[PDB]
């Protein structure tokens, strides 16, 4: 059905883009270090991620270091650090995806088919959370976000949109049932 | 740096109010269930929908501003809500006006937009209801569904 | 210094909080006689905006708490919208000067205490007695008359 | 030290109140339009979106109130939503700029007074010799019309 | 001199807090769905009105602290509409308050248009939108019922 | 009956109040001079003051009243609607023809269109003493207090309006007999 | 019919207000120099006091904001919308008399009226938002003029919807 | 009942919290004299309703008298706060709502005990709450000062009385519903 279609699609979007975002670069344009901690000390346009940051420009252009990312102030910090939420998104929209892969294989199973919906949602709102951690720690510790920021972005959308798509088809299968007798 | 707590957001009003408008709409829930629904000379099925239930949630929304679908039509339920949206409008004007004072003298200090971290708790208790929201629901579900598979 | 328990109506004057009371009462009289007067829209009462659900209604309109009645006659859609626009700007003044007390109180040369609010906590959990008498009062008397 | 009457309108310029009053004209004639121009909607009317139920709600909105009616179609919605934040953002402005018109006394803090928002009672209560007015005449008319 | 902007009036709330409140505007519109319409066992007709387009015209009132027609009446979706009408508050009196930081202390005369000259342009936009959406549709159903 | 009790009662108490608070000068306890063409040092005692005088209360010059000079483009409007008290005034000619539409209400019975202009005679004329209290607020305007004749005035503006649901009651009652007739 | 005659009269009175508004040389009546008092326009500003009386000139209309909104200033493009669709409301009116049986013709009046109305809404807030941009400043009659024809517009714009409304009513009746 | 024997054991439990509450001298943790010729005091002291005692010091344990009259209209605080009314109002409210309870599960048929209790459980957490404001508002007039175990019986007190007080209004309900059935 087409429903199937969308949903199917639209699954695959929300987890490529994630993925991408994290695996990715691009989450932010500020001006910083590129070069190690060892001298020509000097700021340079760098293109920071979620995991790596990146020289943008200079003689070190391209060469990419490890974000030295390090009470309350510390879980933050822990939370953003390992990235829990950016990642758990990643695994929840993975999940889902699963469940509408089993659906084919099992049509009188329906709760299949709503936990796909809910992980989606659940995926959504992970994401969120994730946006938000790195935010408000990157700006506890001028700039501009990239792609990589925009791809997760996007995915919260598609993954919301996704959910939607999944719930209606759970609605549909009970109501078919339900108009049989 | 002076990074902005998580919950900053509860800073205008004291630790005491916060507690007292907790206690303030316990107390006020309870009045309006009982003036309501104690009296069986009303009952003909219940005169109100001001159950318990339905009286946390007219109290609620009353104090945040959000209006609601129902409305006391008594004498004495009209005593309890006309009393309880002067304390809610009071309340909810002096956390402006004092969240205005501090923005204010802060900016006199010797860019300025609010920023995530600022209110970055108000997000949080937002995704947690929703996914409590999520969680009351399916242990609904989940229940039901198991007394079904029985039967 | 400690503030005094009905403090919270400082921001406005003593004048303007006696005339906010006699415009409601001159809003729900007003409320009424147009809305029932006339004996041409009776066909069952025309409306519900009887004397008492007009005294609700501007109290209502006036905490900034939607109304469950609102007026559909053209002379009662006016009582309804000038009271509209004088609460807007009403408490709209009073969270305008409560800001302007509290920011020249800082830089003189700090959160609210319950110092500050006590008499609103009051006034509530006098209503609310208030409510409770007045409905056990009315439990007492038709329970009386059944005898 | 010598306030005006209608001194309750210096928060917002001249030209932002001609053009509130200009918005709510153009709200309502939209609002009206999008939700009874349509004949494939009718059978009575779709909704209760009339010429003056339109210019309520819109007036019900501004004023931060609520009526019984809401928008249910896309095309009244859009206009119902567009409205609701063209009036959050003005609503706070008049209250934000109160503020700093009432903090820096321009030419320690006193309380309000009557004489401040006077004009917001010589208007009430000019609305309320309005409504006895235009329910008369009403009465006057729907007497006499039918009698004869 | 620094001449006001068009988009002005965002300049309280930060840019991460106005894509943020659309991310949550998103996401309380479709938990509040699912939590409602979910459940086949309240089904039947379903029980409740908060469907989908409806579930976002709700949580599009409650931030713009109107009024609308539903109010949820399960405690899976009350709790949804009980930490977003706190949200929500939170955010509208966080605008106000730092809008009346940016008028009070400038780093006070009547508020000018030019400096809300941005709403009225959205506002105008919503409105030319909503007649489009409108008479879109109207051609739609206008042809395809000839063709019937 | 009762209602036509309460009304009487009411629009008279309403009529009297009104006519006292008018009539009587204790409506500002300011602090100001009683007396005038001062001859040729300053000082102000307490007066008691309201519509018409001025009135020393302490010191010497004990009881002199003087005519308060009430005209010492928006202030020459509000001076005038000041120093005239038509709305003041204006709410006992409303309340005294209230009045003779409840008497001839008993005469010409079965005019129940008497009983409305009753009522609505009763409204207006509280609504007249409304703005008759914010003018007279707004114009006046060290320490000052409100005597009892501000307190007769701003009592009977409540008297009236509820004369006045009173009084259109009565007119709903009287055409529902009608529609109970038939 | 009353309608259809209220709606011809206002068409052509928001049309002749316009008209004369976006040209007539008073919409602003500010202190400048064609330093006198100047009854400024939408295209010339002309000495209204003092010496070279009554003397004309063209106005000096000048980030990329800023830019945008002096072209769109300068070309007056909202105020000509505006007096344009204005005119082909007229026009539907007048050919909705030749075609009885097409009740689309109002219909598409009624949008003229009703958008050109937002027209002028928008020509009459880049005409504040730029005046002010570059005081004892007053505005006009050629002004008010122009926002009358706005109203005018949206009432002609409710009339005609309210026909439309009416003309289709009639053919569910006969049915 | 199961209706019933939260009741009971709902009343108990307000009862005995508030009891405790009024009783105990943890209220408030503040810095203070423990002491009745410069004294060196200043040691952190914990104080109740009519008690204050030090937690450390050479005074490890010493107590003494609070002194709550140390000019007009603001003075009826000082004598609210000073005879501890509200916070004793609630004690005795929440006793006599128990004497309801059980005399209730004996007489029978009266169901207006029922009711009563609900009252006078109801009223209790409302002399509860001005109390509560009446001792924090006193203490302000007069800070790391932190809450002790104390004023958090007599937070939680608050909270049992009113569901209390939800839940003798339903048995009154339910009784007379019983009623209505029968008829
Ligand atoms: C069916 C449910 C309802 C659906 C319909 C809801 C109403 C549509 C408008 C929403 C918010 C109002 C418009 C928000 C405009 C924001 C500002 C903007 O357009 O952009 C600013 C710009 O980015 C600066 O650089
Ligand atoms: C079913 C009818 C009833 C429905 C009920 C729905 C409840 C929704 C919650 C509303 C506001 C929640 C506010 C949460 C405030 C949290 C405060 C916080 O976390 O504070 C941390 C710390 O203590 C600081 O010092
Ligand atoms: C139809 C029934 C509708 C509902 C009816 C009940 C609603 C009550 C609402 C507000 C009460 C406000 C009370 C304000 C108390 C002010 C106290 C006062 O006058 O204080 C003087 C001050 O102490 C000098 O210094
Ligand atoms: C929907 C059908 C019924 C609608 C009923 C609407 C009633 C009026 C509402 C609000 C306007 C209030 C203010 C009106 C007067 C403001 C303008 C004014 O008087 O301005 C004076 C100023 O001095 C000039 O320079
Ligand atoms: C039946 O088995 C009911 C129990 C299962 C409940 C599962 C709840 C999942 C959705 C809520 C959790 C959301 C996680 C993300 C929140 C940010
Ligand atoms: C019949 O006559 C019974 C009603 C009369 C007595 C009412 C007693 C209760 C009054 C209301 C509760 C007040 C609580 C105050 C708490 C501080
Ligand atoms: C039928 O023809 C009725 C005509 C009489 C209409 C009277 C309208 C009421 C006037 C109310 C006045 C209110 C203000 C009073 C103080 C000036
Ligand atoms: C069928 O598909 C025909 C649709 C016709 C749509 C016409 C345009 C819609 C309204 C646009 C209004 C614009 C107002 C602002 C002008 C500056
Ligand atoms: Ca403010």
């Amino acid at each position: 059905g087409v429903q199937m279609l969308l949903t199917i699609v639209g699954a695959f979007a929300a987890f490529s883009l994630m993925t991408i975002a994290v695996g990715t670069d691009y989450w932010l344009y500020s001006r910083g270090v590129c070069k190690t901690k060892s001298k020509k000390n000097e700021e340079v346009m760098t293109h920071s991620g979620l995991w790596r940051t990146c020289c943008l420009e200079g003689n070190f252009k391209g060469l990419c270091k490890q974000i030295d990312h390090f009470t309350a102030e510390y879980f933050l910090r822990a939370v953003r650090a390992s990235s829990i939420f950016p990642i758990l998104s990643v695994i929840l929209l993975f999940m889902g995806g699963l469940c509408i892969a089993a659906s084919e294989f099992y049509k009188t199973r329906h709760n299949i088919i709503l936990s796909a919906g809910i992980f989606f949602v659940s995926a959504g709102l992970s994401n969120i959370i994730g946006i938000i951690v790195y935010i408000s720690a990157n700006a506890g510790d001028s700039y501009s976000y990239g792609w990589s920021f925009y791809f997760g972005a996007l995915s919260f959308i598609i993954a919301e949109m996704v959910g939607v798509l999944a719930v209606h088809m759970f609605i549909d299968r009970h109501k078919q049932l339900r108009a049989t007798a | 740096k002076s990074k902005p707590g998580v919950f900053s957001f509860l800073d205008p009003l004291a630790y005491e109010i916060w507690m007292c408008i907790v206690f303030a709409y316990i107390g006020v829930s309870v009045v309006l269930f009982l003036v309501s629904r104690f009296s069986p000379y009303e009952w003909h099925q219940p005169p109100n929908e001001f159950g318990i239930f339905n009286s946390l949630w007219f109290s609620l929304g009353a104090f945040m501003q959000q209006g609601c679908d129902i409305s006391p039509r008594s004498l004495s339920g009209r005593i309890v809500g006309g009393v309880w949206w002067f304390f809610t409008l009071i309340i909810i004007s002096s956390y402006t006006a004092n969240l205005a004072a501090f923005l204010t003298v802060e900016r006199m200090v010797s860019t300025s937009a609010l920023s995530l971290s600022n209110v970055a708790g108000v997000f949080y208790i937002l995704v947690g209801g929703l996914g409590l929201a999520m969680l009351v629901a399916l242990i609904e579900f989940c229940y039901k569904s198991r007394a079904e598979a029985k039967r």
